[PDB]
């Protein structure tokens, strides 16, 4: 069986040949008029490029501060990864923090934190345990914290995290946004994706429930460097967006019996919407309740 | 000693002639008309005599239009009497590829010879501070005199000419890098190069004057980088409209 | 204005050197700028070296395959007789050869108690790219090379040397060629350490291989002087034990380097390259 | 009078090679005759000098000095002229490289002083030059830590020599 | 400077001297005029000295170009690649003999300020002084006042 | 790269409730230390000659008269004592000097207005921040 | 040294002050929205609030009518504040005004306010809002809010 | 009181750029949201307070042809009406000022 080391070696080969085929397809050099809808330069259009002109592009044609600011990215009424190839002339919105309904920004941004703690959960434990990854809950955001399901080997059955190994997962999440590093999103055909995840159980069985849901039956792929995993809905750009970071504690789900289920919940704010140190502990306790999505 | 004093630019604002005398008024400046015999000499006329539209799909009432552009060839053959039209076709193109070589190596004292007075600004206009790489890899089909007319103190005479041929674009910008087109690839080119020629001026010569741009012509290949096209800048006070 | 000319003169002449250190030029060949006849410069360099060198294979060491697949390129263009000159391919593989064979048994006679692996590595230094370069651009080699493209690369450079070697062997032979060898190449090895030469890595695990085939005890690492342990600037003196009798010693920072260096100086005492060896000897052989 | 900053917008690159990279884009402009101290204006163009094209455009915005509405001015119109005729893409992806001031062209009139004295006052001019280069501003070099402290006396204790002597 | 100018370490060309002597004056070009008081001198040495001075050094390649010239001057170029540049304007056949062989001489290093007077790659031979080589050793390398076996 | 205070990104319904929930907390964590002597309290020694016991420290008030039983009249000025806790003890050895230090605060202030370094000392000694 | 001292110095002397105050109250209540000084905004401030307590008092009461014919030059606006502005405020019992600092003008770069009666028939201004309740961090604290207020009533 | 001596140029420039002369960068500024113009947190929009001024300005202009001289303000409240409104329930019995123009967006009827 391939080793853990060399089992990201092969996943990283088949995204980025997924990725390059893509690019492929498009002719060498096809436009597109993308019109803006916003209340700010009313009227503005880009002329941009099908298939590797993103949002972020368009923006940095306006000003540096949508950069910075703009989160998300509303196309047709849908959201947008800033970071997402455009295939097709359409209107453009751009979303940010502070908005007066920011519900589409702050999932995003509760995805991607967790998705950020998976590739923690990776690196933590020896290579002599299978860590096993199951799924990202959609939790509300009001839950108060998000969660990511996790399995164990049978060794660490009893196994329960102290203090200060909670600490050091946050280290490596914070040197995780140390690096800056931009998520990628690739939207695959649900066969494609099945090879890549082919060596972890979990991940097919997931893969498959969002093959039936849409007919088109492609499945949407986000790695963080090279670190891939599977995600429903857009995500955020780049990991410097989050300024405080904490996995607060591990619950085990029930019944354990069958199997063990642990849950690494955690939470986290952004630079724009940075906390003060009192109100930040408030938020921890929180936190380390548990939390059962609806 | 050695001292000047000067002003900041002032770049003025009102551009057209009638505002300057409007403004002029304003101000004063009286400036009584020009008194002198000299006038200016113009080799090539400002535009075409009669405008030509190629056909649809190229790419009685018929046969008339050819008989009266043969009329027009004898006027030609009045101040110049050892012309063929069975070699004009086949000396534009010479004239065609030398006029557009002189934009690699920036050989304006040799292109005023080549091209008129009024095509030589839109070539190299846009092109003063860039670089160019144009070739004439092959020819598709031989050209033919599709047009010829003169103009009713001097007389001038124009001849279009149709040429499909491959051609080869690269152009690079200021510093070098890739602006347009690519150096490897040929493509397809139907255009119809117009030339003239004064027939009165001993030393006159036969030059390109304009190309024929018609309605149906397909897009041409799109650029390499992405734009911005603004919208209305407005006031505060002044609201946008959809 | 002042009337003269000496001082306007004199100006120019200043302004041209300040553009000049501004806007450096190009470097280019020798040959293209004035006063040059590649006949006589060709002659004086045998002459300078005191060697009765043949012309006509001392022509053929400088042409190098480069510079004759490009003089026909320009001929082509032109159309324009054909050339008969020869390469120095088959010159420079006689002299890469006598070269290797002549260096190794200088120095096989000179240290006998080296293995054939150091004495590999100082022959692959002595001919290396960067030595073989260093000399011939300082015997004007790089003068008359005739390449295709200027500065000479080192490859094709150090081939160009080695050519001239094998000409020299045809004319003067193995005996007077050895003594060109020993006077420009082995004087490349004065003020250089073993180890500066033939780089090695683990030197310590290299002499207890040495210290098996002389049928000796593994040597034993101890601290014989020691300062400053606790501050950032020690020094520490280890010293390798054989028997009880000390066989190297060596200075560090650490004890790991310092453990490290006492190898590398017993290894120079096996192989007998060590600073006090005595000079080699260049007088005439008698 | 020299006037060699405009002069630096005319020089054509050749072509670059295949394997080359990308060449930044580089824009010179300026403003003479400004009625304004070329010492004063010094402070303006040293606050911008490393800063990105839409900082500097938002620092110079709530200055209350005069010499900041005319740098502003400069900027906004060197912003456009790259974009129009140097190729530049996004607008935004520019900083400031070079900013600073010169003396211009200045007059001289007459101060009246007491007991039948004057002095002679100069109406100040000066100049305003700016470079823009394509591409983010360079990350500033951070500061010299103790690691890098001790690395460097270390190294000045390993390179003395024994001096006057063979 | 000797603050105002630089400096160097005295040294030779690729060993020079060492196995064999090489002249490393490798090329000499005159500049003189067929008319011309300043280059009398200059004209003198071509007749009866630069023939003879050849004859001695074969290792050297020789040019005399006789152009119009008001300042004749002498270039020697070296095996190194320097290139000293001189002037032999209204000097008599005395001097031009003495300043072409002591061209002839040097070596083509940098005419500067030379820092010592000698230079040895291998200045020792029983050991560079180091703290302790006249310290004796004591029992058991302990160190002043370390109580052992404790 | 922009500084911020607490009630920057906070809404018109969250405002009212912080400040009452971090106004409840002090309440609560100053009325849980009245009890010393039943939380494990440290030796209680007698008073011996040369002894040095612990100073206050209070808030100026005002002024006021006073007269004595003679009928001399002396100012006197109110010292009021408010939130005056322990915070720490360092024994002579790591003092550096003669003596052994222990220190006081006074005055409660707000936990917005403070620094991180200094808000984790009070968070472990279950205290407010003094001024 | 300067303890206490609450009022400001202006003008040309304490009497020149009072007359500059007045001017700007006058036409604070002539167009009820001015913008001036930032310090003389603020220190005119109190007196338009106490303005409105004496109309509160009544046309009637011969105090309060030799209050604003002393600080109301304009004859014409006495009715307007018995009759209009002093019943426009007949509910609440402070806060009349609102003072804002606007950009710095151009010829002296000196700090600015604005400054206008609540309720007036003027365009808003454009007032500063606090951030959404639907917001990441204010939805952090609503739902901690809840626990809170559930588990006291538990 | 004079100079004993020149000052040098190294002398000046320490205390010409010396930081506390320098211009210190400001971090309280970020964009408004409804223009997307620049502004400070602590103080109001320029772009947006100009419009408000432009408007009101207009209304004060009309609020002078129905005065018709100095010292003539009503003993009554105000209301502003666009072209397409009409007095509201709770807009009986006020100074009603006619603008030919419709009603700006961000001006909420009350
Ligand atoms: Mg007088
Ligand atoms: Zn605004």
């Amino acid at each position: 069986q391939l080793s853990p080391t060399e089992l990201t070696e092969m996943r990283n080969d088949l995204f980025n040949k997924e990725k390059a085929r893509q690019l492929s397809l498009t002719p060498r050099t096809e436009k597109i008029e993308v019109k803006h809808v916003g209340k700010t330069d009313p009227g503005t259009v880009f002329v941009m490029n099908k298939n590797i002109s993103t949002p972020y592009s368009c923006a940095m044609h306006l000003s540096e501060w949508y950069c910075r600011k703009s989160i998300l990215a509303l196309v047709d009424g849908q959201p947008w990864d800033m970071y997402k190839p455009l295939t097709k002339s359409c209107e453009i919105k751009f979303l940010t923090f502070k908005d007066c309904d920011p519900g589409e920004v702050n999932k995003a941004y509760w995805r991607s934190c967790a998705m950020m703690m998976g590739c923690v959960i990776e690196r933590a434990f020896k290579d002599e345990y299978m860590v096993n990854l199951v799924r990202a809950p959609e939790v509300p955001v009001i839950s108060g914290a998000f969660c990511y399901d996790v399995v164990l080997d049978s060794k660490l059955d009893e196994w329960m995290p102290t203090k200060e190994n909670l600490r050091s997962f946050t280290k490596d999440a914070h040197a995780l946004i140390y690096k800056d590093l931009p998520f990628e999103t690739l939207e695959v055909e649900a066969k494609v994706a099945l090879e890549i995840f082919q060596h972890s159980k979990y991940k097919v069985d997931f893969i498959e429930e969002k093959a039936s849901q849409n007919p088109e039956r492609i499945v949407k792929l986000h790695r963080i460097g090279d670190f891939i995993d599977v995600s429903e809905g857009p995500l955020i750009p780049r990991t410097s967006i989050c300024f405080q970071y904490e996995v607060s504690a591990v619950h085990n789900l029930q019944p354990t019996q069958p199997s063990l289920i642990r849950r690494f919940q955690g939470v986290s704010l952004p630079v724009h919407l940075r906390a003060h140190f009192t109100i930040w502990d408030k938020l921890l306790e929180r936190s380390r309740k548990m939390v059962t999505e609806d | 000693t050695k001292k000047r004093f000067t002003p900041p630019i002032y770049q003025p604002k009102f551009k057209t002639e009638k505002e300057f005398m409007q403004h002029a008024r304003k101000a004063g400046l009286v400036i009584p008309p020009e008194k002198s015999d000299r006038s200016i000499h113009l080799a090539c006329t400002a535009g075409i005599f009669d405008a030509y539209v190629p056909p649809e799909g190229d790419a009685t009432e018929r046969m008339k239009k050819t008989m009266a552009s043969q009329v027009s060839i004898r006027r030609i053959k009045d101040y110049d009497a050892n012309f063929k039209i069975k070699d004009f076709p086949e000396k534009a193109k010479d004239i065609f590829i030398e006029a557009h070589l002189c934009l690699n190596n920036s050989d304006h004292d040799r292109l005023h010879t080549l091209v008129t007075e009024h095509c030589f600004p839109d070539m190299t206009w846009d092109i003063k501070y860039k670089t160019v790489r144009w070739s004439f890899v092959e020819s598709l089909e031989p050209s033919h005199v599709v047009q010829v007319r003169c103009s009713s103190g001097n007389v001038y005479g124009q001849i279009t000419v149709r040429m499909h041929t491959r051609q080869t674009l690269a152009i690079y910008d200021r510093f070098g890098r890739l602006m347009y087109g690519q150096e490897d690839v040929p493509k397809d080119v139907l255009e119809y190069v117009v030339f003239e020629k004064q027939l009165t001026n001993p030393y006159g010569s036969w030059r390109m004057h304009t190309k024929i741009v018609p309605p149906w012509a397909p897009p041409k290949q799109p650029i390499l980088k992405t734009v911005m096209i603004p919208g209305p800048q407005l006031k505060p006070e002044e609201e946008y409209e959809e | 204005v002042k009337k003269g000319f000496r001082a306007a003169f004199r100006f120019q002449k200043e302004l041209e050197r300040q553009r000049l250190l501004r806007c450096p030029p190009p470097p280019v060949r020798r040959s293209e700028k004035p006063n040059w006849d590649y006949h006589a410069e060709i002659q004086a360099f045998g002459h300078r070296l005191q060697e009765n060198f043949s012309l006509d294979l001392l022509k053929t060491a400088f042409v190098n395959s480069c510079y004759i697949k490009s003089e026909e390129a320009k001929r082509q263009q032109l159309g324009i007789v054909l050339l008969n000159l020869k390469s120095n391919q088959e010159l420079s593989e006689q002299g890469t050869s006598f070269s290797q064979t002549c260096l190794t048994q200088f120095l096989e006679d000179e240290y006998p108690d080296m293995p054939t692996e150091g004495i590999k590595n100082l022959v692959d230094f002595l001919t290396g790219e960067e030595v073989v370069c260093h000399v011939a651009r300082n015997l004007a080699v790089e003068q008359l090379t005739l390449s295709e493209e200027f500065p000479v690369p080192p490859a094709v450079l150090q081939q160009t040397f080695f050519a001239v070697i094998g000409a020299l062997l045809q004319s003067s032979g193995p005996e007077r060629t050895a003594l060109f060898i020993r006077d420009f190449l082995i004087t490349q090895m004065t003020g250089k350490e073993l180890f500066e030469m033939w780089k090695i890595i683990n030197p310590m695990g290299l002499l207890v291989e040495e210290l098996k085939k002389r049928n000796v005890s593994a040597p034993e690492s101890r601290l014989t002087r020691q300062s400053g342990g606790t501050t950032a600037l020690p020094l520490y003196f280890v010293g390798l034990y054989c028997d009880k009798k000390l066989i190297a010693e060596g200075p560090g920072e650490t004890v790991l380097v310092a453990e490290e260096e006492a190898a590398r100086v017993a290894l120079r005492k096996l192989y007998g390259f060590t600073e006090n060896r005595r000079p080699w000897n260049y007088s005439k052989p008698k | 009078i020299s006037r060699k900053w405009e002069k630096k917008n005319k020089i054509v690159y050749p072509p670059q090679l295949p394997g080359e990279p990308r060449r930044p884009a580089e824009i010179y402009h300026c403003r003479r005759q400004i009625k304004y101290s070329k010492d004063k204006m010094w402070y303006l163009a040293k606050l911008i000098r490393g800063m990105s094209i839409d900082q500097a455009l938002a620092q110079l915005e709530f200055n209350d000095k005069k010499g900041a509405k005319i740098i502003k001015e400069v900027l906004l119109e060197a912003q456009d002229m790259a974009v129009r005729d140097h190729n530049v893409e996004f607008r935004s992806n520019l900083y400031i490289a070079e900013s600073t001031s010169g003396r211009g062209q200045c007059l001289k009139r007459i101060r009246y002083h007491g007991r039948g004295r004057f002095g002679i006052m100069e109406k100040v001019y000066c100049h305003y030059f700016v470079k823009l280069v394509e591409g983010p501003p360079p990350p500033p070099e951070p500061p010299k830590t103790a690691v890098a402290h001790a690395k460097e006396y270390i190294q000045q204790l390993r390179s003395r020599t024994i001096v006057h002597t063979l | 400077t000797a603050r105002g100018t630089p400096s160097r370490f005295l040294a030779s060309v690729l060993h020079n001297g060492l196995g064999r002597y090489v002249q490393q004056l490798q090329r000499l070009s005159f500049s003189v005029s067929r008319d011309g008081a300043s280059s009398r001198g200059a004209r003198e040495f071509v007749e009866r000295e630069v023939i003879d001075f050849a004859r001695r050094n074969p290792g050297v390649v020789i040019y005399v170009n006789s152009r119009p010239c008001c300042v004749p001057r002498v270039v020697a170029e070296y095996l190194n690649g320097a290139v000293r540049e001189e002037s032999i304007h209204c000097k008599s056949v005395e001097e031009i003999s003495t300043l072409v062989q002591k061209l002839a001489d040097q070596s083509g290093l940098d005419v500067i300020r030379i820092r010592k007077p000698f230079h040895t790659d291998n200045p020792s031979i029983q050991g560079q002084w180091h703290p302790f080589t006249n310290k004796p050793t004591t029992f058991r390398g302990l160190r002043p006042r370390e109580v052992q076996d404790p | 790269k922009s500084g911020t205070w607490w009630d920057e990104h906070l809404s018109e319904e969250n405002v009212p409730f912080i400040k009452q929930l971090v106004s409840d907390e002090d309440k609560a964590q100053l009325a849980s230390k009245l009890c010393p002597l039943k939380d494990e309290p440290w030796p209680i020694h007698p008073w011996e000659p040369g002894s040095f016991r612990v100073g206050l420290i209070a808030l100026k008030l005002g002024m006021m008269p006073l007269w004595t039983k003679d009928g001399q009249k002396h100012v006197v000025t109110l010292l009021q004592v408010q939130d005056c806790h322990v915070l720490k003890y360092t024994s002579k050895e790591n003092c550096n000097g003669k003596m052994a230090t222990l220190s006081v605060g006074g005055k409660t202030v707000s936990r917005f207005r403070k620094a991180t370094s200094i808000l984790e000392f009070y968070r472990e000694l279950g205290l407010p921040p003094k001024q | 040294i300067s303890h206490g001292r609450v009022f400001r110095r202006m003008g040309l002397g304490p009497e020149s002050r009072i007359h500059l105050l007045r001017n700007l109250l006058t036409g604070l209540v002539r167009h009820e929205r001015i913008e001036a000084p930032w310090a003389r905004v603020d220190e005119m401030r109190g007196y338009a609030e106490k303005l409105i307590d004496y109309g509160k008092l009544g046309d009637t009461n011969e105090r309060a009518m030799r209050m604003a014919d002393f600080w109301l030059t304009e004859k014409d606006l006495i009715p307007k504040l018995f009759q209009v502005l002093a019943p426009r405020y007949k509910d609440q019992t402070g806060g009349y005004t609102r003072m804002l600092q606007i950009p710095n003008r151009s010829l002296d770069r000196a700090k600015m306010a604005v400054i206008e009666y609540k309720g007036n028939c003027l365009p808003p201004l454009p007032l500063p809002r606090r951030d959404s309740h639907l917001t990441l961090l204010n939805q952090l604290l609503q739902g901690l809010r809840q626990d809170l207020r559930q588990s006291q009533e538990a | 009181a004079a100079p004993k001596n020149r000052r040098t140029i190294e002398v000046n420039r320490c205390r010409r750029r010396n930081p506390q002369k320098l211009i210190k960068v400001k971090n309280n500024i970020d964009v408004c949201p409804e223009c997307g113009h620049l502004k400070q947190k602590h103080v109001l929009c320029a772009y947006c307070y100009e419009k408000v001024c432009k408007e009101t300005a207009e209304i004060r202009r009309q609020i002078g042809k129905q005065e018709g001289g100095p010292f003539k303000a009503p003993t009554i409240e105000t209301v502003v009406l666009y072209t397409g409104e009409t007095p509201s329930e709770q807009d009986q019995g006020k100074r009603i000022i006619e603008r030919d123009r419709k009603r700006p967006s961000w001006f909420t009827q009350n």
